[PDB]
C-alpha cells in the first residue's frame, strides 16, 4: 500500500510542496471576493453562482451570520472565503471556536490578528504532517480591535497571511487588484466603499447593469452601544459603540446599485 | 455545607404573559460579608433569564460555560434558543458532572416570544429539573420563600402586581436569612419590555 | 494505510471528488419538491428480477419523526449517511429535548462527508442525498453532494433522468401549490423518465406535512396513481 | 493504480469490488434458495472431488445461531470468516436487547462490514455471496414468516422469493423465472417448491444429481430452527421429479 | 413516591402520584411521574429523579434508533434489558427505580427495575416510598382478568394508599394505560384533595415596594 | 496516524528532503545580520512596495524573549511555527530556572527543533533558516544561525536567503570589528542592496541594543538608504 | 529513493540505508584519534565557511565526562543528539554506581541507539571517536552508522581518511611518545587539509594516564607544534 | 491567615499591601518577604499562603501574561483579562488532580489606552480573589486574621477622592491597627502605589 | 491481613585492616512459632568480595537479592565482564531502595565487602537506603543490645588492632548473649570471613529454647 501514496508533506527537487500550489489554483477558479478597508469600517463583496428560478432560502431566524460567502466567526470578526467549500466550513467551525475560547479565558474579545494566525497554524500543520491533503481555501478576515482598530486580512493556503487595505481573490483578481489600486483611497466613506465594491464586481462580472441577485455584500462596522444594565452588573463598562458584522439585505443596496450606475455611465 | 459557603438566594413567578425573577446582592464566606453588589441574575436572551446559587466559583465557571455554549448554539444554529431548550441543556450540563458536581442550583425563567408562555425551571445540583407553574426559588432562604409565594401569588397577575408580589417575598424571607439580604434586584419581563429595579432593603 | 486517496491535480481539481459525483449522478433518478405546506420526494425503486422481493427494497428513509431521505448512486454508501444522519437526531433530542432543525442536520452530513475526502486511507461517498422536513422555520428540501457541498431547493433531482427531470420541474412548479399537487407533480416528473410501467411497487414516496415525514405505503400510494 | 485499491476509476466503478464478484463464480459451485409457505430451503452443491475427503466435513452451510442458517458461495474460507462475525454480531445483539437477533437485521450488520472494507484501503474484500434463512415474526399477529437476503461484497443486502448464485446462476436464475410465472413461490408445497430448486441446478449444471452432491437446509413455520434435511427426504424428491 | 403497575385482560395500567419534594416541603404538587419510553411502552419512575430521568430518556432514545434500524416494534423486554445493564454497570450509584410497562406482539408485560439492577416480572408492582401501602391495596384486590375498569379502580385506589400514609406522596393520582393499539395518558383521574377553605386574597396596590432605580428595555 | 518515512539517505549520502529544504531557503527573500559592539542589527528585505499593503506591515523580524530577536528567510508559514517553539521554550525555562535563557542556548533548543524534522517518520523538514541574536546578562552580544539540517554556528555578519553568496562575499571584505550603532545600520543596508532592487520601503530593520530594541520608522529609514545611496555612486 | 524502504537489504546483505549513511561520513571533514601508552589524542580539521565565523562555535572535539571526549565526522546535528545520549548515561552511571563509566561501556550505549530505526526515518550518518582513560589505561573507540563499535591503536575518519591510513601503516608503531603523536597528528593534518593549516584551524585533545582528565589545547600550544615541523 | 493584605481603589491609584512574615510555626524565619509582586508594569498582586503554592501560582501568572504580550506586539492586557485569567486557574486547580492553590490573591491594574483606536475607560481597578476561584470587583479588600479589623476601619474612613497622601495616612493606620489587635506577629508591611505612571513602592509605609 | 511480617533474628558484621567478618543467625521466625532452625538466607553472597546481609521479612530480603543478582550480572555484560566493587554495589543498593519509597522493601541490610584498598567496610542501610561506610555494623532483633556492646570494646570512648582470630571470638561471644535474652534470635550462626585469598564459612551453635 506505500507505493500508492502520494506522499503529500515531502518537499519536491526545488523547495516546492506540490499540494500546496495546486490548492492555490484551486483558489483562483473559485468566485470572486474583495475586501476593501475604509475609516468607517470594512467592506467585503462577493459574486455569487448563477440564480436558478427553483433555488430556495434556508429561512434562518437571523440573517447577519451567514450568506452565501459572508459568515461571522464573532462580534468583531467575519469573512468571506474563495475555494473548496466544504473545506471552508471546517474552517469556519475551526476559528468560532477559537475565537469563543479566548472569550471565555480572558472574557475580552480576541484580537483580529490572533485570531488569524491560529486560522493559518491550522492551515499549515496539514502541509508538514498527516500524509493527507492541505486546505483548498482561502479567506479575507475583517476585524475590528482596540489595538488596531479596521483591519482586512488575506490568508492563503500555504498558512501565509498579510494585511491589506484593498484585495481580491477568485476568478478576476489581478483584473480587481488593478481597479482598486487606482480608487482607493485613505479617506473613504463607508457608503462610498461600498460603491467601489461594487463598481469593481460589476467590472468582473461584465455586465453593464448590477444584477442586485448575483452580489453578496457585508460590512464589519460599529454602531451605537445598547443597554447599559448597571443594576445587573454594577461593574459593567460598555464603550460608546461597538463592532457589528452586518450582511446588507437588497432595501440596503438600492440606493447603492444605483449610485454605481451614475458613476458607469458618467464613464 | 458547601452551597451555603457564598450566601445568596433567587426567586422566580410567573403571571400572565410575564414574568418576574429576583435575587438578593449579598456575597459572603460564611458570615464574613465580602460584597453588598452581588446580584445573581444573568441575561441569556430577551427571553431568557438565569438565577443562580450556591458556591460562588462554581456558579462563575458555570455561567462561563453557559455562555460559551450559547454562542457556538447562535453561529450553528442562527437564531435564539427558546427557554425549554436551554434548560433540558443546562440540565444535561449539571448531569455531565454527576459524580462530582458544579455545586449551584439554577433557577430559569422564560418567556415564548410567540404564544406568551411562561417556563419557569429550577435544578438541583445534578440537574433533575421541577417546572410548576407557580413559582420556584432556591438558595440559602429557600424554606422561607415557598410559604411566602404559596400566600402571596395568585393566577392571572400581571407585571406590577407580580412584582410587589416577588419583592415583599424575597425582602421578607431576606430578612430571616443571615446569609442573603443587602437589598435585591429584579427582572420583569414581558413580550414587549424588560424592567429592573433595585429593591431597598436592610443594612445587615 | 492512513494517507490520503483523494488530492490535488495540477490545474486545482480534486479529481476522486469528481468521480464520486460521477457515480452519483449514474444512479437511478430521485426528485423532491417543496409546496407552501409540505415536501414531497420521491424515487424509481427497480429490481433487476421477478425472483428479487420488491417491498423490502427502500429508497426513502425515515431519519426522525419530522424528516426524510432520499439518495442516488451507491446505496450502500447511503446506509452509513442514514445511520449517521439518524444518530445525530437522536442526540439532538437528548440534549435540548427538541428535534433536530433540518438545517442543522443538513450541516452534519456534509461535515461527514467531507471528512471522508481529507482523511487517509478513505475514499468519497459515492452518493448524493435529497433532505426533506420540517422544523419551526417551516419546510425545507436540500441536496447534498460527495463534495459536501449542500444547496437548498424548491423542486429537484438527482440520478441519471435529472437534466430532464428538472427541465420539467422548471415550467411545472409554482410558489402556491398545495401538498396533494406537489404529490401529482412529482409523481408526473417521474412517469417521463420511467422505463417501462410504474406501479405502487416500483416507485416510492414519501411527504412531510403537519411537521411529520410519513412513507406512503404501497395501498396510499395506489390511491395517488390511478388518479394521474 | 484505481485496479488496486478502493478509489473510484473515472466512470464511478469501483474495480476491487466487481473483481471480488469474479471471486465468486470462480469456485465453480452453484446455490438455490426458495421460499415457499410454510418454509425457506436451500439447496446448494456438494463437491467431494477426492476420494480419500470425508464428505461430512465440507460444507457451505452453517448455523449464525440456532434460528438462522447461512449459505456460503464464492471463496470458501473467506465465508468462514463472515461466519465468524456474523456469530459475534448475533451473540453481541442477543446480550445487548436480550432476544435473538431477527434474521433481517443480521443481514443487514453484515452488508455493512462489507461496505466498510469497499470504502477503507488495505483489507482485502471478502469473495462471497452470504445467503441468510429465517423466520422473522410480524408486529400484528405475531405469525412467522420465512425469509432469505443474500449480501454480496458491495454491501448489498436484498430479500428474494428464489435466488440463484454461483456458476451457471444466469441460466439457473432464468430457470426459476419461467417458473414463478405458473404460481408465486409462497402459494407452494415444500415439495413442490423442491422440485424446482432442484431442476434448476439440474437444467443449470447439466447433469442428474444424487442426494450426495446437493446439502439441504430448512427452516420452517413447523420448526424454526435451521437444520440440516436428511438425505432420505431429499430422494423423495429427487425420485418425484424423475417421474414428472 | 407511590408507582403502582398492574396486568389486566387485555393490558397494562400504571399509576402515580404527583408530589415532588425538597426536604420536607412541596416543590411541585402536580409534577408528572409516568414517562413515555415508545409507543407501547411507558414507565413510571421512583428513586433519585435526575438519575431516573436520565437513564428513561437514554433508553428511550436509544429505542427509537432501534426502531428506525429494524423497522419493528419495540419489545418490552428489550427496553428492561437496556435498563438492568445500564444500571448494573454503575453498581447502584446511579439510583433508578422503575415499572416499567408496555404491550408487544406477545402481548402484555410489566416488571420492576431496581437501581442495583435487578429485574423482576410479575403481574403487580409497587414501588417507591409508599410502596407498602400501596401494595396491601393490591394483594386485597387483585384478580385475574380483570377488566379495564376495575383494573384502573384498584390501581387508583392503590395510589391513593400512598397518597393519604405516606408523607412524600400527595396530591392527585395520574393513571396511564396501555393497549395493543394504544397509550392513553390520564392526568387527575382522581383528584381527592380539593381546597375547601377559597383562599384569602392578600393584595400590595403597586408602588407598596420601595425602589431606588429602575432601569427599561424595549424587546 | 501518518509514520512513512519521508528523509532517507539515498545513493551518495544525501538527504534530499535536507537539500530541498535548503532550496527553498535560497528563493526566500535576503535577510541579513551585523554584530557590532554592543548593538546587534538584523535587517531584511521585503517582498515589494504596494498602494494596498497595510502601512502598518507585518513584521518578519520576531521577539523570542526581551533581549533576543530572530530573522529567518525560507517558508513564512514554517518559521511562525518554528518561532512559537522558541517563546515556549523562554518562557519554560524562566518557570524551570528563575533566570532569563541565554541566546547560545536557545539556539540549541531551535537547532534540535530542526534536527528532529530531519529524522522524525511522519514529518518532513521545516524550510527555514534562522539569525538569531541576543546578549548575555554581561551584555556582550552573539549572532547566530541555524540552517534545515540542524545545523548552528556563531559569526560576526551573515545572510541568508536570495543572493546569499554574493551578500557573504560583499561582507568579508567591508567587515570591521567594534562597528558603532550607525555604521552597523550602515554596513547592513549597504550589504542589502548587493541583492535587492531599491531601498525605499522594502527593508525592515531591528537595533537591538543591551536594556532596548527598536523597530526602525520610515523616516529615520530613508535618512539612512540615501546616506548609502550617495556612497554607492562613487 | 521511496522505490525501496528503509529496511530492505541488498543481494549481498547490507541494508541500503546504512551503505548511503557510511558514505555520507567520507564527505566530512577529517579526525582521527592516537594511543600512545602514557596517552590518547584526537584532533580534527575545522573547516569554517568563511571568516565571518566564530571559530570557537564548530567544535568537533566534545567533553562527554571528565575523563572522556569525542571528535566526530559527518553530519554535526545528528552528532549532537548521540554526544547528548552520552553525556546522560556517563551521568546516569556515576549517579547508580558513584564511578566512571568505562570507556567501552560508553561507546557501546552510544551504538545502541545508532541502530534503533524503521522510531527513526533513518540511521544517523556520523562517526564518532570517543577517547578515555580508565582502568585499562588510554583507549581509542569508534562507532558507525551499522552500529559497530572497535578498538583502534590509531584511526581516522572523513574526506582524508584512505591517505591517512598509509601514514599510518608507514609511520605508526605502538611504542611511541606524546610527542611523537602531537606531532604525526598535525603531519596528517597538513598532509590531507585542502587548506594551508594554522593554529586556528584544527583542533587537539589528549587523554593522558597520567592524571586521567581530558585536555583541551589553547592555540598557543598549537603554535608549538606547526613549530616543531 | 497568618499573613494580612490589604488593598483599596481611590480615584487615581490603588495602594497595597502585604505583611513581610515567613513563618515556620512558631518560629519568625523572616519579616521581610515581598509578596506585593509584579505581573507587568501597570499591575500589581499580593498573594497571601504558603510560599510554595503561592510563588508558582504566580510565576505561572507571569509567564503566560509575559507569553501573550509577544504574541501580540507588546501590547498591555486589561486589569479585567488578567483577573479572569487567574480565576480560571485557580478554579481548574480546584478540581484537577494535584488540587486548589492554597493562596488568596489581590489584583490590582490601572488601566492604559493601548492605542488611538481604543475606547477603553482608562483608571484602577482592584479585584479580590480566594483561593477556590472566587472573583469580585471591589473598592477595597483584603484577607488573612488581620482583614476584618481593617475592612471595618476602611468602611468607616476610606472615600474615592483621598489624596495620595491621605491614602498613605490611611494605609499606614490600617497596618498599625493589624499590629495592635493580631496575635500572629506581622510586624513588617512591604506596600506599593499603581498608578497611571505604573508601579513604585511607598517607604514611608512600615 | 497485612503484606509485612517480622521473620525475626539478628546480623552482625566487623572489619579489620584486610579482612571484613560478617554472622548471621538461622532461625527464622513466624507467628509464636518457629518454622526452622536452619535458614541461610540472610546472608547472600554477590562477588567473591561483597555480601549482603539482611533482616526484617524474608520474603522481601529474597526479591531484594534477586533484584540485585540481576543488576549485578547486567552489569557485567555491560562492562567488559568486570564485577561492581563493594563501594558500587552499595551505591547501587541506596539506589534501589530508594525507588521503593512508596511501597518498601521491609529490610534492614547491610552490604559488607572488602575496599579497593583491600580493607574491610561494611555499609548499614535504612528501609528506604541512607547508609553511610563504616567499621562495624547489626541489625534486627537483637542489635539495640549487640551494638553498644561493639561500640564499648571497639571505640573504648569512656577508659583510659585486632587479629581475625580475637575479633571472630568477640563476635562469638555477642551473639551467644544475643541468643540468651532476645527471644526471637537463637540456633547457630553462619559466619562468612572476607579476605582477598577468599572466604572462609563456619557454622557457630547457640542456644536452641
Amino acid at each position: 500500500s506505500s507505493r500508492y501514496d502520494s506522499r503529500t508533506t515531502t518537499f519536491s527537487p526545488e523547495g516546492r510542496l506540490y499540494q500546496v500550489e495546486y490548492a492555490e489554483e484551486a483558489i483562483s477558479q473559485a468566485g470572486t471576493v474583495i475586501g476593501i478597508l475604509t475609516t468607517g469600517g470594512v467592506v467585503l463583496g462577493a459574486e455569487k453562482g448563477v440564480q436558478n428560478s427553483l433555488f430556495d432560502s434556508e429561512n434562518m431566524e437571523d440573517k447577519n451570520i451567514s450568506g452565501e460567502k459572508m459568515y461571522k466567526i464573532a462580534s468583531h470578526i467575519g469573512c468571506s472565503v474563495a475555494g473548496v467549500t466544504s473545506d471552508a466550513y471546517a474552517l469556519l467551525n475551526y476559528a468560532r471556536l477559537s475565537a469563543n475560547r479566548h472569550h471565555y479565558t480572558y472574557q475580552e474579545p480576541m484580537a483580529a490578528e490572533d485570531l488569524c494566525r491560529l486560522l493559518c497554524d491550522e492551515k499549515q500543520l496539514y502541509t508538514q504532517y498527516g500524509g493527507v491533503r492541505p486546505f483548498g481555501v482561502s479567506f479575507l478576515l475583517a476585524g475590528w480591535d482596540r489595538h488596531h482598530g479596521y483591519q482586512l486580512y488575506h490568508t492563503d493556503t500555504s498558512g501565509n497571511y498579510n494585511a491589506w487595505r484593498a484585495y481580491a481573490i477568485g476568478q478576476n483578481d489581478q483584473v480587481a487588484q488593478s481597479l482598486l489600486k487606482r480608487d482607493w483611497k485613505p479617506e473613504l466613506t463607508l457608503d462610498e466603499g461600498i460603491v467601489l465594491c461594487l463598481r469593481v464586481l460589476g467590472k468582473t462580472m461584465d455586465t453593464v447593469k448590477l444584477s442586485a441577485e448575483r452580489l453578496e455584500v457585508a460590512v464589519l462596522h460599529k454602531v451605537p452601544a445598547p443597554a447599559t444594565q448597571k443594576l445587573l452588573e454594577p461593574y459593567g463598562v460598555l464603550p460608546k459603540t461597538v463592532p457589528e458584522f452586518k450582511i446588507l439585505r437588497e432595501t440596503d443596496l438600492k440606493p447603492l446599485i444605483a449610485e454605481a450606475d451614475r458613476q458607469r455611465e458618467a464613464e | 455545607s458547601i452551597l451555603t459557603y457564598s450566601g445568596g438566594s433567587c426567586l422566580a413567578m410567573a403571571g400572565d404573559g410575564c414574568f418576574v425573577i429576583v435575587s438578593d446582592n449579598r456575597l459572603g464566606e460564611q458570615l464574613k460579608t465580602i460584597s453588598m453588589e452581588v446580584p445573581k441574575l444573568h441575561v441569556i436572551n430577551e427571553s431568557i433569564v438565569l438565577g443562580l446559587t450556591g458556591l460562588r466559583t462554581d456558579q462563575q465557571t458555570f455561567s462561563e460555560k453557559v455562555r460559551f455554549r450559547n454562542e457556538l448554539y447562535k453561529l450553528r444554529e442562527e437564531r435564539e434558543i427558546g427557554g425549554k431548550a436551554f434548560a433540558a441543556l443546562v440540565s444535561s450540563m449539571l448531569y455531565e458532572a454527576r459524580f462530582g458536581p458544579w455545586f449551584v442550583e439554577p433557577v430559569i425563567a422564560s418567556i415564548d416570544k410567540r404564544t406568551g408562555e411562561v417556563y419557569l425551571c429550577a435544578m438541583d445540583l445534578i440537574g433533575a429539573p421541577c417546572e410548576p407553574e407557580d413559582y420556584v426559588c432556591a438558595g440559602t432562604c429557600a424554606e422561607s420563600l415557598h410559604g411566602m409565594c404559596e400566600a402571596l401569588w395568585r393566577p392571572g397577575l400581571g407585571p406590577e402586581e407580580l412584582f410587589e408580589v416577588a419583592a415583599q417575598a424575597m425582602l421578607s424571607a431576606c430578612d430571616r436569612d443571615s446569609l442573603s439580604g443587602y437589598g435585591a434586584v429584579a427582572a420583569i419581563v414581558t413580550r414587549d419590555k424588560m424592567t429592573t429595579r433595585l429593591i431597598n432593603g436592610r443594612k445587615d | 494505510s492512513a494517507y490520503g486517496l483523494t488530492t490535488f491535480s495540477p490545474s486545482g481539481r480534486l479529481v476522486q471528488i469528481e468521480y464520486a459525483t460521477t457515480a452519483a449522478s449514474k444512479g437511478t433518478t430521485a426528485l423532491g419538491v417543496k409546496a407552501m405546506d409540505g415536501v414531497v420526494i420521491a424515487a424509481e425503486k427497480k429490481t433487476t428480477s421477478p425472483l428479487a422481493a420488491s417491498l423490502t427494497v427502500q429508497k426513502v428513509f425515515v431519519l426522525d419523526d419530522h424528516v426524510g431521505c432520499t439518495y442516488s448512486g451507491i446505496g450502500p454508501d447511503c446506509r452509513v449517511l442514514v445511520d449517521a444522519a439518524r444518530k445525530a437526531c437522536q442526540k439532538y433530542r437528548l440534549t435540548y429535548h427538541e428535534p433536530m432543525p433540518v438545517s442543522q442536520l443538513v450541516r452534519h452530513i456534509s461535515s461527514l462527508y467531507q471528512e471522508f475526502t481529507q482523511s487517509g486511507g478513505v475514499r468519497p461517498f459515492g452518493c448524493s442525498l435529497l433532505v426533506a422536513g420540517a422544523d419551526s422555520q417551516g419546510n425545507h428540501l436540500y441536496q447534498v453532494d460527495p463534495s459536501g457541498t449542500f444547496w437548498a431547493w424548491k423542486a429537484t433531482s438527482i440520478g441519471k433522468g435529472s437534466t430532464d427531470a428538472k427541465t420539467f420541474l422548471e415550467k411545472r412548479y409554482t410558489n402556491e401549490m398545495e401538498i396533494e399537487d406537489a404529490v401529482h407533480t412529482a409523481l408526473l416528473t417521474l412517469k417521463e423518465g420511467f422505463d417501462g410501467t410504474m406501479t405502487a411497487e416500483n416507485t416510492q414516496v414519501g411527504r412531510v406535512s403537519e411537521g411529520k415525514f410519513e412513507l406512503f405505503t404501497v395501498d396510499q400510494l395506489k390511491d395517488y396513481l390511478d388518479q394521474i | 493504480f484505481d485496479k488496486y485499491i478502493t478509489v473510484f476509476s473515472p466512470e464511478g466503478s469501483l474495480y476491487q469490488v466487481e473483481y471480488a464478484f469474479k471471486a465468486v463464480t470462480y469456485a465453480g459451485l452453484l446455490t438455490v434458495a426458495i421460499r415457499c409457505k410454510d418454509a425457506v430451503l436451500v439447496f446448494t452443491q456438494h463437491n467431494v472431488p477426492d476420494r480419500l475427503m470425508r464428505p461430512d466435513t465440507i460444507t457451505s452451510l452453517h448455523n449464525i445461531n440456532k434460528d438462522i442458517g447461512t449459505c456460503i458461495t464464492g471463496r470458501a474460507p473467506d465465508g468462514k470468516s463472515l461466519v465468524q462475525k456474523a456469530r459475534q454480531e448475533a451473540s453481541e445483539y442477543k446480550y445487548r436487547y436480550g432476544s435473538p437477533i431477527p434474521v433481517s437485521v443480521l443481514a443487514k450488520r453484515v452488508a455493512d462490514m462489507a461496505q466498510v472494507r469497499t470504502q477503507h484501503a488495505g483489507l482485502r474484500l471478502m469473495g462471497v455471496v452470504m445467503t441468510f434463512l429465517g423466520m422473522e415474526q410480524n408486529d400484528a399477529d405475531g405469525s412467522w414468516v420465512p425469509q432469505i437476503y443474500c449480501v454480496d461484497p458491495a454491501g448489498w443486502c436484498g430479500s428474494y422469493h428464489a435466488c440463484a448464485i454461483g456458476k451457471k446462476q444466469i441460466e439457473a436464475n432464468a430457470f426459476l423465472e419461467k417458473k414463478q410465472k405458473n404460481a408465486p413461490f409462497h402459494t407452494l408445497s415444500q415439495k413442490d417448491a423442491a422440485m424446482i430448486a432442484l431442476a434448476a441446478l439440474q437444467s443449470a449444471l447439466g447433469a442428474s444429481l444424487k442426494a450426495t452432491d446437493v446439502e439441504v437446509g430448512r427452516c420452517s413455520v413447523e420448526d424454526h430452527c435451521f437444520r440440516r434435511v436428511p438425505d432420505e427426504d431429499v430422494e423423495e424428491w429427487l425420485t418425484a421429479l424423475a417421474e414428472a | 413516591t407511590t408507582i403502582v403497575g398492574v396486568v389486566y385482560k387485555e393490558g397494562v395500567v400504571l399509576g402515580a402520584d404527583t408530589r415532588a419534594t425538597e426536604g420536607s416541603i412541596v416543590a411541585d404538587k402536580r409534577c408528572k411521574k409516568i414517562h413515555y419510553m415508545a409507543p407501547n411502552i411507558m414507565c413510571c419512575g421512583a428513586g433519585t429523579a435526575a438519575d431516573t430521568e436520565a437513564v428513561t430518556n437514554m433508553v428511550s432514545a436509544n429505542l427509537a434508533l432501534h426502531r428506525l434500524d429494524t423497522g419493528k416494534q419495540s419489545r418490552v423486554h428489550e427496553a428492561l434489558t437496556m435498563l438492568k445493564r445500564h444500571l448494573y454497570r454503575y453498581q447502584g450509584h446511579v439510583s433508578a427505580a422503575l415499572v416499567l410497562g408496555g404491550v408487544d406482539v406477545e402481548g402484555p408485560f410489566l416488571a420492576t427495575v431496581a437501581p442495583h439492577g435487578s429485574t423482576d416480572r410479575l403481574p403487580f408492582v409497587s414501588m417507591g416510598s409508599g410502596s407498602i401501602a400501596a401494595m396491601s391495596a393490591l394483594e386485597t384486590g387483585y384478580k385475574e382478568n380483570m377488566t379495564l375498569e376495575e383494573a384502573k379502580e384498584l390501581v387508583a385506589s392503590a395510589i391513593r394508599k400512598g397518597i393519604f400514609n405516606d408523607p412524600y406522596s400527595g396530591t392527585q393520582v395520574d393513571l396511564c394505560v396501555i393497549t395493543k393499539t394504544k397509550t392513553e395518558l390520564l392526568i387527575g383521574y382522581d383528584k381527592p384533595n380539593e381546597r375547601k377553605y377559597p383562599k384569602q386574597e392578600i393584595r400590595f396596590p403597586p408602588g407598596t415596594t420601595p425602589v431606588l432605580r429602575e432601569e427599561i428595555r424595549r424587546l | 496516524s501518518y509514520d512513512r518515512a519521508i528523509t532517507v539517505f539515498s545513493p551518495d549520502g544525501h538527504l534530499f528532503q535536507v537539500e530541498y529544504a535548503q532550496e527553498a531557503v535560497r528563493k526566500g527573500l535576503c535577510a541579513v545580520g551585523v554584530r557590532g559592539k554592543d548593538s546587534i542589527i538584523f535587517a531584511v528585505e521585503k517582498k515589494s512596495v504596494q498602494k494596498l499593503q497595510d502601512s502598518r506591515t507585518i513584521r518578519k523580524i520576531y521577539k523570542l524573549d526581551e533581549h533576543i530577536y530572530l530573522a529567518f528567510a525560507g517558508l513564512s508559514a514554517d518559521a511562525r511555527v518554528l518561532v512559537n517553539h522558541a517563546q515556549l521554550e523562554c518562557q519554560r525555562f524562566r518557570l524551570n530556572y528563575e533566570d532569563a535563557v541565554d541566546v547560545d542556548l536557545l539556539v540549541r533548543y531551535v537547532a534540535k527543533v530542526q534536527q528532529k524534522s530531519t529524522q522524525s517518520s511522519g514529518s518532513r523538514p521545516y524550510g527555514v533558516s534562522t539569525i538569531i541574536g541576543g546578549f548575555n546578562e554581561n551584555g556582550q552580544p552573539h549572532l547566530w544561525k541555524t540552517d534545515p539540517s540542524g545545523m548552528s554556528s556563531a559569526w560576526r555578519a551573515v545572510a541568508i536567503g536570495r543572493n546569499d553568496k554574493t551578500v557573504l562575499e560583499f561582507m568579508e571584505k567591508s567587515y570591521q570589528e567594534n562597528m558603532t550603532r550607525d555604521q552597523c545600520v550602515h554596513f547592513a543596508i549597504k550589504a542589502l542592496l548587493e541583492a535587492v532592487e531599491s531601498g525605499s520601503k522594502n527593508i525592515e530593520l531591528v537595533v537591538l541594543e543591551n536594556k532596548k530594541a527598536l523597530y526602525m520608522g520610515d523616516d529615520e529609514l530613508r535618512k539612512f538608504v540615501v546616506e548609502v545611496e550617495k556612497e554607492r555612486e562613487e | 529513493e521511496y522505490d525501496r524502504g528503509v529496511n530492505t537489504f541488498s543481494p549481498e546483505g547490507r541494508i541500503f540505508q546504512i551503505e548511503y549513511a557510511i558514505e555520507a561520513i567520507k564527505l566530512g571533514s577529517t579526525s582521527l584519534g592516537i594511543q600512545t601508552p602514557d596517552a590518547v589524542v584526537i584532533a580534527a580539521e575545522k573547516r569554517v565557511p568563511s571568516v565571518l565565523v566564530d571559530p570557537s562555535s564548530m567544535n568537533k572535539i566534545l567533553e562527554i565526562d571528565y575523563h572522556m571526549g569525542t571528535v566526530l565526522s559527518g553530519m554535526v546535528a545528528d552528532a549532537r543528539i548521540l554526544v547528548e545520549h552520552a553525556r546522560v548515561e556517563a551521568q546516569n552511571h556515576r549517579f547508580t554506581y558513584d564511578e566512571p563509566m568505562r570507556v567501552e561501556s560508553c561507546a557501546l550505549a552510544t551504538c545502541d541507539l545508532s541502530v534503533r530505526f524503521g522510531l527513526m526515518s533513518r540511521p544517523f550518518g556520523v562517526s564518532l571517536l570517543i577517547a578515555g582513560v580508565d582502568e585499562n589505561g588510554p583507549q581509542l573507540w569508534q562507532t558507525d552508522p551499522s552500529g559497530t563499535y572497535t578498538r583502534y591503536d590509531a584511526q581516522a575518519i572523513g574526506a582524508g581518511a584512505e591517505a591517512a591510513q598509509t601514514v599510518f601503516n608507514e609511520i605508526y608503531h605502538r611504542n611511541m611518545t606524546v610527542e611523537e603523536a602531537e606531532t604525526l597528528a598535525v603531519r596528517i593534518l597538513k598532509q590531507v587539509m585542502e587548506e594551508e593549516l594554522t593554529k586556528s584551524n584544527i583542533e587537539i585533545a589528549i587523554v593522558p594516564a597520567s592524571t586521567g582528565k581530558l585536555e583541551v589545547y589553547d592555540q598557543t600550544k598549537i603554535q608549538r607544534i606547526i613549530d616543531r615541523l | 491567615m497568618s499573613e494580612t493584605t490589604i488593598a483599596f481603589r481611590c480615584n487615581g491609584f490603588v495602594l497595597v499591601a502585604a505583611a513581610g512574615l515567613n513563618a515556620f510555626y512558631y518560629i519568625k524565619i523572616m519579616d521581610t518577604e515581598d509578596k506585593v509582586t509584579q505581573l507587568d508594569s501597570h499591575k500589581v498582586v499580593a498573594c497571601a499562603g504558603e510560599n510554595g503554592p503561592r510563588v508558582n501560582f504566580v510565576e505561572y501568572i507571569k509567564c503566560n501574561m509575559a507569553l501573550k504580550r509577544m504574541r501580540e506586539h507588546g501590547r498591555v492586557i486589561r486589569t479585567s483579562a488578567a483577573a479572569s485569567f487567574m480565576r480560571n486557574a485557580l478554579a481548574g486547580a480546584l478540581r484537577s488532580r494535584d488540587g486548589a492553590y492554597l493562596v488568596n490573591c489581590l489584583l490590582a491594574g490601572y488601566d492604559v489606552a493601548a492605542s488611538s483606536d481604543d475606547d477603553i475607560a482608562t483608571g484602577p481597578h482592584l479585584y479580590y480573589m480566594d483561593y477556590l476561584g472566587t472573583m469580585q470587583e471591589v473598592p477595597y479588600g483584603c484577607h488573612g486574621y488581620g482583614a476584618s479589623f481593617v475592612i471595618a476601619m476602611l468602611d468607616r474612613l476610606w472615600r474615592p477622592d483621598l489624596t495620595a497622601q491621605e491614602a498613605v495616612d490611611l494605609m499606614q493606620k490600617c497596618c498599625d491597627e493589624v499590629k495592635k489587635r493580631v496575635v500572629i506577629s506581622n510586624d513588617k508591611f512591604i506596600c506599593k502605589a499603581v498608578t497611571e505612571n505604573g508601579v513604585e513602592i511607598v517607604n514611608t509605609v512600615s | 491481613w497485612s503484606p509485612y511480617a517480622d521473620n525475626g533474628g539478628t546480623i552482625a558484621a566487623i572489619a579489620g585492616k584486610n579482612y571484613v567478618i560478617l554472622g548471621g543467625d538461622t532461625r527464622l521466625n513466624g507467628d509464636f512459632c518457629i518454622h526452622t532452625r536452619d535458614d541461610r538466607t540472610k546472608l547472600f553472597q554477590l562477588t567473591e568480595h561483597t555480601f549482603l546481609a539482611s533482616t526484617g521479612m524474608q520474603a522481601d530480603r529474597l526479591q531484594l537479592q534477586q533484584m540485585l543478582k540481576y543488576r549485578i550480572q547486567w552489569y557485567q555484560y555491560n562492562n567488559g565482564g568486570k564485577l561492581p566493587s563493594t563501594k558500587a554495589i552499595a551505591k547501587l543498593t541506596s539506589t534501589m531502595l530508594y525507588q521503593r519509597r512508596f511501597f518498601p522493601y521491609y529490610t534492614f541490610n547491610m552490604v559488607v565487602g572488602l575496599d579497593e584498598k583491600g580493607a574491610g567496610v561494611c555499609y548499614s542501610y535504612d528501609p528506604v537506603g541512607s547508609t553511610e561506610p563504616f567499621r562495624y555494623g547489626t541489625s534486627g532483633s537483637a542489635s539495640s543490645f549487640v551494638e553498644p556492646l561493639m561500640d564499648c570494646l571497639l571505640t573504648r570512648q569512656h577508659m583510659v588492632e585486632l587479629s581475625m582470630t580475637e575479633t571472630l571470638e568477640m563476635l562469638k561471644n555477642a551473639f551467644t548473649g544475643a541468643a540468651e535474652r532476645d527471644i526471637f534470635t537463637g540456633d547457630a550462626v553462619c559466619f562468612h570471613i572476607i579476605t582477598a585469598d577468599g572466604i572462609r564459612s563456619e557454622l557457630f551453635e547457640l542456644r536452641n529454647d
